[PDB]
């Protein structure tokens, strides 16, 4: 579509190395460094992700609590008596 | 190779290369070790050339 490898950009003085997929393990150090990585990733975002959704649960735990209280009858039987 | 007799070349080597020595020490004649081929790919991308 008028754009393909060959004219994308001008790259100079960059050397890359790579291995054959058959000469390297597909799952290298999965839990050795992947698990410590996810802890690093989660911390970097838990201060921007959790607080917005923590508030929603607070709305949930209060909006639903008040709704049942409305359906619950209140002791307003005075002024009629026997 | 050329217009030379093999006897002359052997005698000439005997005269000059006899001083050469072999089996110097415990190393003597060192032996090679196999080198493993490694499927890979190196790309030095330089657009100037």
């Amino acid at each position: 579509m008028g754009r393909q490898f060959g004219h994308l950009t001008r790259v100079r003085h960059v050397i890359t190395y790579s291995l054959s997929p058959f000469e390297q393990r597909a799952f290298p150090h999965y839990f050795s460094k992947g698990i410590p990585n996810v802890l690093r990733r989660t911390r970097a975002c838990i201060l921007r992700v959790a607080p917005p959704f923590v508030a929603f649960y607070l709305v949930y735990t209060w909006g639903t609590q008040e709704f049942e209280k409305s359906k619950r009858k209140n002791p307003a039987a005075y002024e009629n008596d026997r | 190779a050329g217009g030379l007799e093999h006897r002359q070349l052997l005698d000439l080597a005997q005269k000059h290369f006899s001083g050469l020595s072999g089996t110097y020490d415990e190393d003597a004649v060192p032996t090679l070790s196999p080198c493993r081929f490694t499927g890979s790919q190196i790309c030095h991308r330089e657009d100037g050339l």
